[PDB]
C-alpha cells in the first residue's frame, strides 16, 4: 500500500506536519493497549510507532525499558502484538502503522517471513533498531519485496556517505536524530523527514516544521503519561487525548 | 565500509544503532594503526612484562596424570596481576583509549575480573573507569566491588530487565552512544560487534604465542590439543589464535553445562544453542522459540554468558575447534583434584578446560596425548561457592 505516500500528500495539501506518537504494544496490558491506540488515533496521531516487547532493548532509555517490562509482566509476545496489529488495522484502514523491532526478532523465524507477516497485518514499515544501514540489506531487500518502507535513522553525527545510503535506501519517512541535514535529505531526494529528538512540547513540533521537516515523532512522551497513571485507567486516557490534540494542533502551524 | 573483515564466514558484524557506527569506526581505525606502530606494541610490551608480569609461566602436572599416558601442561594465566587473563586485553584497549585522546573508560562485568582489570588499568594509565554489573551480580561479588572501588573505579548496578552481565552489556552500550566522544568502552570478551572481536583475539594472542614456544622448548613438538573454557571466547581464542595454522592441534573449546544440557540450566549456545542477532553481532544465542534471549547458567559467574564470540562458532563451522561442555559437578571435581593433587587453585571457569582434559585422559588411559589447558584465573574468588557447596553437600 502508500499509507505514508497518502498521508504525506494530504499533509502537504492542507500545509501540515505529520505529528507520529510511538507506544509499546502490550504496555501496560493487551486491551489497555488498544484502548490507549484508540485514542492515540481519536485524538489525531497521523501515524503509529509501535514497539514489540523484547528482552534486550539496548537502543532504549529508562522510559521505554519499562514500558516492555509492563508488557512482559503481562505476558505479551510477538505472536500476541501481531493479534493487536491485525485488529488495529481492520478498525482503521488508512493510518500508517510503523513497527519499531529490534534485529532478533525480525531475524528469529526468517527475516523474509517476518516482512509477510508485517504484509498480512498491513503494518507499513518497519524501522529494526540495531541494524545500521551498512547491515541492512536483507532487512530492507525483504522489507520491499513485501511493501513494507523499511525506515532509517539519520543521526545527529551522520555524514555525507550516510545521508546518500539513508536517503537512497529509505522508505516511506526519514527518521531524523539542522538545516543541513533537512535540506541535504531533500537534495537525495529521500523519504520524509520525520524529526524524533526529545519532542515532548507542541513547540518542539512547529520547530521541526519550520526547519524544514515533515513533522515529528514522540518518541517517549507518550509512554511517560501510561507511566504516571497507570491505577487511573480513565485520567490516562484522559491525558492522552490532551496531549495528542495538542502536539497535532502545533502541526497545522 | 570498514578496514577490516566484520565477518567470521556468517557469524559477527556490527549490529549496533546507526549512532554507534562512528565510534566503531573510530575504535578500527586506532587499533589498524596502533597494530602498526612500533611504539604502541612497545607500551604495550612494556606494560605486559613490568606491570602484569609475562610472560606466565606453563607447569607440567604430574600427579594429576600419574598411571596414563597424558602429559598435561597449565598455561598460568592465574598468575597475571589482577589473578585472570582479563588483564592483557584491558592494557592494550587501555592504550587504545588513550591513543585516541579519550579520557574515560566504561566496563561491563559479571564475575567481576574483567571489572577489576578495568579498574586497575584505569588507575595505572589515568582514566576515569565506571563498571555497569548489574544489581543481581553486584549483590553478590562484593569482593570484586571493593576491589573495583578501592582501585577508584565507579561502580553502577544495573537493574534493567534480569540485572546481569546481558543488561550490564546493554547499559555499557547505552552509556557509550551518548559518550563515545570522550569514553572508550572497553568490552571484556571476543564478542560484540566488529571490531571487538578481533582486537581482544589480537590483545590476547600471548598466551598462545607463549604456549608454543614453551610448549617446543620443553617437549620438542606442538601439543596435541589446546583446552579453554569458552564464556564470550576471550582466554579461548587468545590460546588458539597462533595455533589456528598448525593443523595437527585440536582445539577444544569448554562451554559450562551448568546442572546438565537436558535440563536447559547452561551456558552453552555454541552447541545448544541457535543463531541470533544481539550485543552487535550474528551468533550462537541461548534463546526462546520467540527469539527472546534465554538466561544462561553456570555455578561459574565468569561463563554465565548466553551467547559466544563470533570467531568461535566459524572455527565450529569448518570443524578447525571442537567444542565440548561440562557440568558443574565435573567442574568442581577437577576444582578439588587440581587443589589437592597439584597445589593450584584454579578459576571455577578455568576448572571446566581442566574437567574436560582429565576426561580425555581418564576416557583413553593409554592415548598417548600432550595436552595443553589454559588456566585462565585463579580461584581464590571462588573459595567461598566452594565451600558453601560442599558445606551443603557434606
Ligand atoms: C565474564 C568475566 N569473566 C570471565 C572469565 C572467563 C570467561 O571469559 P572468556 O570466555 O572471555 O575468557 C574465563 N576465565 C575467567 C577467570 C573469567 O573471569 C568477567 O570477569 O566479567
Ligand atoms: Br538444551
Ligand atoms: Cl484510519
Ligand atoms: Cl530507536
Ligand atoms: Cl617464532
Ligand atoms: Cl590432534
Ligand atoms: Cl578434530
Ligand atoms: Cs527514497
Ligand atoms: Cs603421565
Ligand atoms: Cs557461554
Amino acid at each position: 500500500m502508500e499509507r505514508y505516500e497518502n498521508l504525506f500528500a494530504q499533509l502537504n495539501d492542507r500545509r501540515e506536519g505529520a505529528f507520529v506518537p510511538f507506544v509499546t504494544l502490550g504496555d501496560p496490558g493487551i486491551e489497555q493497549s488498544l484502548k490507549i491506540i484508540d485514542t492515540l488515533i481519536d485524538a489525531g496521531a497521523d501515524a503509529l510507532e509501535l514497539g514489540v516487547p523484547f528482552s534486550d532493548p539496548l537502543a532504549d532509555g529508562p522510559t521505554i525499558q519499562n514500558a516492555n517490562l509492563r508488557a512482559f509482566a503481562a505476558g505479551v509476545t510477538p505472536a500476541q502484538c501481531f493479534e493487536m496489529l491485525a485488529l488495529i488495522r481492520e478498525k482503521h484502514p488508512t493510518i500508517p502503522i510503523g513497527l519499531l523491532m529490534y534485529a532478533n526478532l525480525v531475524f528469529n523465524n526468517g527475516i523474509d517471513a517476518f516482512y509477510a507477516r508485517c504484509e498480512q497485518v498491513g503494518v507499513d514499515s518497519v524501522l529494526v533498531a540495531d541494524v545500521p544501514v551498512e547491515e541492512s540489506a536483507p532487512f530492507r531487500q525483504a522489507a520491499l519485496r513485501h511493501n513494507i518502507a523499511p525506515i532509517f535513522i539519520c543521526p545527529p553525527n551522520a555524514d555525507d556517505d550516510l545521508l546518500r545510503q539513508v536517503a537512497s535506501y529509505g522508505r516511506g519517512y526519514t527518521y531524523l536524530l539542522l538545516h543541513h541535514l533537512i535540506e541535504k535529505l531533500k537534495e537525495y531526494h529521500a523519504a520524509p523527514a520525520l524529526q524524533g529528538f526529545g519532542i515532548s512540547s507542541p513547540e518542539q513540533v512547529s520547530a521541526a516544521v519550520r526547519a524544514g521537516a515533515a513533522g515529528a515523532i514522540s518518541g517517549s512522551a507518550i509512554v511517560k503519561i501510561i507511566e504516571k497513571n497507570l491505577a487511573s485507567p480513565k485520567q490516562m486516557l484522559a491525558e492522552l487525548r490532551s496531549f495528542v490534540s495538542a502536539m497535532k494542533a502545533a502541526s497545522r502551524a | 565500509t570498514t578496514l577490516l573483515n566484520p565477518y567470521f564466514g556468517e557469524f559477527g558484524g556490527m549490529y549496533v544503532p546507526q549512532i554507534l557506527m562512528p565510534a566503531l569506526n573510530q575504535l578500527e581505525e586506532a587499533f589498524v594503526s596502533a597494530q602498526k606502530d612500533p611504539e604502541f606494541q612497545a607500551q604495550f610490551a612494556d606494560l605486559l612484562k613490568n606491570y602484569a608480569g609475562r610472560p606466565t609461566a606453563l607447569t607440567k602436572c604430574q600427579n594429576i596424570t600419574a598411571g596414563t599416558r597424558t602429559t598435561l601442561y597449565l598455561k598460568r594465566e592465574d598468575l597475571l596481576h589482577g589473578g585472570a587473563h582479563k588483564t592483557n586485553q584491558v592494557l592494550g584497549q587501555a592504550l587504545l583509549a588513550k591513543r585516541m585522546g579519550k579520557s574515560e573508560i566504561i566496563a561491563e562485568t559479571g564475575a567481576g575480573a574483567h571489572g577489576v582489570a578495568s579498574a586497575l588499568a584505569s588507575a595505572l594509565l589515568g582514566l576515569k573507569c565506571r563498571i555497569y554489573m548489574g544489581a543481581k551480580d553486584v549483590e553478590r561479588q562484593s569482593p570484586n566491588v571493593f576491589r573495583m572501588r578501592l582501585m577508584g573505579a565507579e561502580v553502577i548496578p544495573v537493574h534493567s530487565g534480569s540485572a546481569t552481565l546481558k543488561d550490564a552489556c546493554n547499559e555499557a552500550l547505552r552509556d557509550w552512544s551518548g559518550s563515545y566522544e570522550t569514553a572508550h568502552y572497553m568490552l571484556g570478551t571476543a564478542a560484540g560487534p566488529h571490531p571487538y572481536p578481533t582486537i581482544v583475539r589480537e590483545f590476547q594472542r600471548m598466551i598462545g604465542e607463549e604456549t608454543k614456544a614453551q610448549i617446543l622448548d620443553k617437549e620438542g613438538r606442538l601439543p596435541d590439543a589446546v583446552i579453554a573454557c569458552v564464556g564470550g571466547g576471550s582466554n579461548a581464542i587468545g590460546m588458539f589464535a597462533d595455533f589456528i595454522n598448525d593443523t595437527s592441534v585440536g582445539l577444544i573449546g569448554v562451554e559450562p553445562g551448568g546442572h546438565g544440557i537436558e535440563t536447559g540450566e547452561h551456558g552453552a549456545p555454541l552447541k545448544h544453542g541457535r543463531v541470533g542477532i544481539y550485543f552487535g553481532m550474528k551468533a550462537p544465542m541461548m534463546q526462546t522459540a520467540d527469539g527472546q534471549i534465554e538466561e544462561s547458567y553456570s555455578i561459574s559467574a565468569g561463563l554465565d554468558f548466553p551467547s559466544v564470540g563470533p570467531q568461535h562458532a566459524y572455527l565450529n563451522s569448518i570443524g578447525r575447534a571442537d567444542y565440548v561442555s561440562i557440568t558443574d559437578d565435573e567442574a568442581l571435581e577437577a576444582f578439588k583434584t587440581l587443589c589437592r593433587h597439584e597445589g593450584i587453585i584454579p578459576a571455577l571457569e578455568s576448572s571446566h578446560a581442566l574437567a574436560h582434559a582429565l576426561k580425555m585422559m581418564r576416557e583413553q588411559p593409554e592415548k598417548e596425548q600432550l595436552l595443553v589447558v589454559n588456566l585462565s584465573g585463579r580461584g581464590d574468588k571462588d573459595i567461598f561457592t566452594v565451600h558453601d557447596i560442599l558445606k551443603a553437600r557434606g
